[PDB]
């Protein structure tokens, strides 16, 4: 319905790779700083 | 040869090809109908045009443009598949020493009311029948008839314009035809046939084609960013196969290795064997050199491989000979040149000795010295596309423009090292004695290098790469001419193309071969000795082809102006909507065609829009109905489509039945259509807007009232409405009658009070007959409350009109044109692939 | 495509507790503070892709 | 990219050294093309995607008073999707044309001839992700101008 989505030309078209969404990114963002900061603390005195 | 989805493609284009639109009948389509009333002297016409194509698509929303270009496109196709007829074989009789034309083929239908009219009325329609007469005309010296019949405007406009073009085709279109593929059959060596046009019978027959043979060739070329795949399409269609020839072993035994203790790295190449990849390399080459320009070969080393310098010095000496790249055209990259020369150079050092002096240039430009003991300059043999040296368009013609060509998108004739492509060439014994500057030039520098062997090797197989270079101009010369190949100005341009470093025009495709692949090159010869299938349907191609294109063409034109005359229902829209519309309304294979290009590089939509106003247009059949039939689609009134609703309360008549029989003399029928539209006083015009806040107020339906009250006229919104027609006897349903032409809904969620309020998008018309019994009181239909109308719609067009009985052939004013029973017609255009490749002689 | 219409009832009570417009400063205000906004305009703001 | 720049692998072509032992201190091939514009420096922002044009800019009252930005990757509008301006090839951006143009004075062929192939989709993928930041994340948790300008 939004004109910007609908194609005619068969050069923006393939196989789909991944699917993502809001929560999962939030989620992954916080465990990866935990992550960074957790091994940071656990490298070193 | 071709990978299998192009070759699927061309299928459908040739099947599509075989198709025919128009039709051969009898009698012209029903246009006119009468329905009787109790009256015994008017009934009612109705043409019946305007019912059928009132019961066709479904409706329409300003929500959907989409879907309203689909239905116009869906309505435009209608007009034009509903005329797309030819009469013939037409029945008559003979009276009064005159051939009288049939009622059925009058196109209008009146029998169901002889029965009830009276002597003075039959005998007028019968001295009337006997009016009409024929004509023996002609055209084109052949005995035609016409006569006088009935049909609809838009439909007649269709029929005169197919007139228009048989009697263009009939005169002078199919003798240039002939014409021009037969000077394509002199060209191009292949032979075509004109039986199907020389029978006994041949003098008194009438000729149909659909497709024109000469297919403009600037339609095709006018194609944004399509040369690429003119180029893929062109070798797929075009390109044949042949074999690979080795000359005889003696010749590299006796030259290459004269001496048997000592050898040679040329000797060392000559005891090579090949593999799977060095065939593909060739056959890369060969395709590289069959389209100049367009291919250009550059050079890879696979990451697990190591060169040998024997077969790089051997790769240059050699690959020096092998190619033309300068002059006026190009065949490699400046890198292919620069390896090349550097190749030269190391194997113009690699025996220095005391017998030959060699004086080194001052400059660090590579191969810069003089050799012999006449020092020669080898500085000339740079290999610079300005001047062409190092390779073999050295100091040659090579593009010339001898005869007007066939295509007129195509003049060239190429010639390579002055050979001329008019002589057949007898391979055994062609090539022995003829010589240009650059191969005499080359062995004298190989004389003056003191190098024998390679001399008296090269100077042996002469005839060998003149035979070669003899089918190659045979093969470019003679097959690959037609509308396919790059234009004679962007040919041009290539060599500015290639030095400048810019990409205004296309981009050439590059190809990638390996070292040791020139040798085997030049050491395998290809002979032609099978042509390709798809040769002889090319013109047939090229005709379809372009036709689509040009109807894509005029849907483009004339669909850009949607928006301006209806600003109200297409709004929200854009170009990229009616594209997809025509996406949506067209054959695949013309999809995929542009598909093999547009994929690899991007379009939009102003790209279209300047190649609508690029006025190249093929003739053709389709072209001319669907010109006329958008000519004649103008009104789109004539599309059911209106906007002159009211909502207005009118009382139904009531007579009195005083008398029965004069009452039933006469025809009284209702409708409520309207003559003209009232004036702007009585007419307020309603939005979405002034209703939202009408019912925002609280005194939305009181208004309403208040103005029925006032006895007004209401245009509820500018939307275009989807309208019916409908015929009964009695009285109609209430709902159709009584109904509101909106929607208000008010409900209650959670405290709050929620609205909504629409306008009908679908809307009908209707007439009512009245019908009375004898035994009836004059006043059996008077109430004490007469009933409430609601809708009032008005037409300009005199869809039904209440006619007497002698006006009722007054619609007699058409011209229809007919052709003998004893005549006879056949279709040609399919008799355009038919064709033999005549093969050349061969050893 | 519903719209509302301002009808006061004759036997309704309306109640709010929330003024609509916002004031970020007050958001804004809070120490240290950046992160849990940025996670969670990405929890709310992100649509689903792909 | 210095060492991209050196590494090649056809006959080579003649490089001329800078005072400096910073990266890209030199200039190359027939045209002698200088390097040095493509250093990083925040300060001046040469060699990126938001080198010689303008990346944010202000408009019309926005619902949220904190902040009135809009941002504008390479230079290009949202608006180009709807209504687009320029031609398929006369699409570009001021450091996608020196990055074109160095690698075309390098030599480096058929790499320009893929990037001009993929410019586009490039083009388009930013302006998908201008067309999110401006509208979808318009929220009082978006970051105000004063400390993103800070």
């Amino acid at each position: 319905q939004r004109p910007e989505r609908i194609k005619t030309t068969p050069y923006l078209e393939g196989d789909v790779l991944s699917s993502d969404s809001g929560p999962l990114l939030s989620v992954f963002a916080l465990q990866e700083i935990m992550q960074k900061v957790r091994q940071v603390q656990a490298d070193y005195m | 040869f071709t990978v299998p989805d192009v070759q699927k493609i061309l299928d459908d284009i040739k099947a599509l090809a075989a198709e025919q639109v128009y039709k051969i009948v009898k009698v012209p389509s029903i246009s006119f109908r009468h329905i009787v009333m109790q009256s015994r002297d008017r009934v009612l016409r109705v043409d019946t045009y305007y019912e059928e194509m009132s019961q066709v698509g479904d409706v329409i929303t300003e929500d959907e443009p989409e879907k309203f270009y689909s239905t116009i496109i869906k309505k435009v196709r209608f007009i034009r598949g509903k005329g797309s007829f030819i009469l013939h074989d037409i029945p008559t009789r003979d009276h009064r020493g005159m051939e009288v034309a049939e009622p059925e083929v009058l196109g209008v239908e009146f029998k169901n009311v002889l029965p009830v009219l009276t002597a003075e009325h039959r005998a007028m329609i019968q001295n009337a029948l006997d009016g009409s007469i024929i004509e023996n005309g002609n055209v084109a010296t052949r005995d035609v008839d016409v006569f006088i019949g009935a049909c609809s405007e838009p439909v007649y406009r269709i029929y005169n314009r197919l007139q228009g073009y048989i009697e263009a085709v009939q005169l002078q279109e199919l003798r240039n035809s002939i014409g021009w593929l037969e000077r394509l059959g002199h060209r191009k060596r292949i032979t075509y046939s004109q039986e199907v046009l020389t029978d006994f019978r041949r003098q008194d027959t009438i000729w149909v084609l659909a497709l024109q043979l000469p297919v403009n060739p600037q339609v095709v070329w006018d194609v944004p960013r399509s040369s690429i795949a003119n180029l893929i399409m062109n070798i797929a269609t075009c390109l044949p196969t042949g074999e690979y020839i080795a000359p005889n072993p003696r010749i590299s035994s006796i030259t290459l290795t004269q001496r048997i203790t000592t050898t040679g790295p040329f000797a060392i190449l000559t005891g090579s064997t090949p593999t799977a990849q060095q065939l593909n390399d060739v056959r890369k080459i060969y395709l590289a050199l069959m389209f100049p320009g367009q291919i250009i070969l550059d050079l890879k080393i696979d990451p697990g491989e190591r060169m040998d310098p024997a077969v790089r010095m051997v790769a240059g000496v050699v690959g020096h000979l092998l190619f033309t790249a300068g002059g006026r055209f190009t065949n490699l990259t400046q890198n292919m040149a620069r390896q090349l020369d550097i190749a030269l150079n190391d194997y113009l050092l690699y025996m220095y000795n005391t017998r030959v002096q060699v004086n080194y240039g001052p400059t660090g430009e590579p191969l810069d010295f003089q050799i012999g003991r006449n020092q020669y300059d080898c500085n000339v043999f740079r290999a610079d596309f300005a001047t062409g040296t190092g390779y073999n368009g050295w100091a040659t013609i090579d593009v010339e423009y001898r005869e007007p060509a066939p295509y007129v998108h195509a003049q060239r004739y190429i010639r390579y090292c002055g050979i001329d492509s008019r002589e057949l060439i007898n391979p055994t014994t062609y090539g022995i004695g003829m010589t240009y500057h650059c191969y005499n030039e080359m062995l004298r520098m190989l004389v003056a290098a003191g190098k024998d062997s390679e001399a008296a090797y090269f100077r042996s197989m002469l005839p060998f790469h003149m035979v070669r270079f003899a089918r190659i101009n045979q093969i470019i010369n003679e097959d690959l001419h037609s509308v396919f190949s790059l234009p004679d100005d962007m040919f041009n341009a290539l060599l500015p193309d290639l030095i400048a470093g810019a990409h205004q025009n296309a981009d050439p495709v590059v190809l990638d071969v390996s070292w040791i692949s020139l040798w085997f090159a030049f050491n395998r010869s290809f002979e032609p000795t099978h042509r390709n299938e798809m040769l002889e349907v090319a013109p047939l191609i090229e005709s379809v082809y372009a036709s689509e294109l040009s109807v894509m063409k005029v849907d483009m034109r004339h669909l850009s102006l949607m928006q301006r005359r209806f600003p109200d229902v297409l709004i929200q829209a854009r170009p990229s909507h009616f594209w997809k519309a025509v996406l949506n309304d067209s054959p695949e294979a013309v999809k995929a065609v542009m598909n093999l290009s547009h994929s690899h590089n991007f379009i939009n939509i102003r790209d279209m829009m300047r190649w609508v106003m690029l006025p190249s247009l093929q003739p053709s059949l389709k072209l001319a109905l669907e010109e006329e039939a958008w000519a004649a689609a103008n009104d789109f009134e004539d599309l059911m489509l209106t906007d002159q609703v009211y909502m207005h309360r009118d009382m139904l008549p009531e007579p009195r039945l005083d008398d029965i029989e004069r009452f039933r003399q006469e025809g009284f029928y209702y409708t409520n259509m309207l003559e003209a539209p009232p004036e702007i006083d009585r007419v307020v015009q309603y939005t979405y807007e002034i209703a939202r806040l009408q019912a925002n107020m609280g005194q939305f339906r009181a208004a309403l009232r208040r103005i029925m009250d006032d006895d007004d006229w209401v245009r509820f919104g500018g939307v275009l409405r989807t309208v019916r027609v409908k015929f009964y006897d009695a009285r109609p349903p209430d709902d159709v009658l009584q109904g509101l032409p909106f929607s208000y809904d008010t409900n209650e969620r959670g405290g709050l009070a929620y609205a909504t309020i629409k306008y009908a998008t679908e809307t009908t018309i209707f007439y009512l007959i009245y019908n009375v019994e004898f035994s009836n009181t004059p006043d059996s239909l008077v109430l004490i409350n007469p009933t409430y109308t609601m809708t009032k719609v008005f037409i300009n067009k005199r869809i039904v009109e209440r006619v007497r009985v002698g006006q009722i052939l007054a619609v007699l004013n058409r011209r229809f044109v007919a052709y003998k029973g004893k005549m006879r017609i056949m279709d040609i255009t399919q008799s355009l692939k038919m064709g033999t490749k005549l093969a050349a002689p061969t050893v």
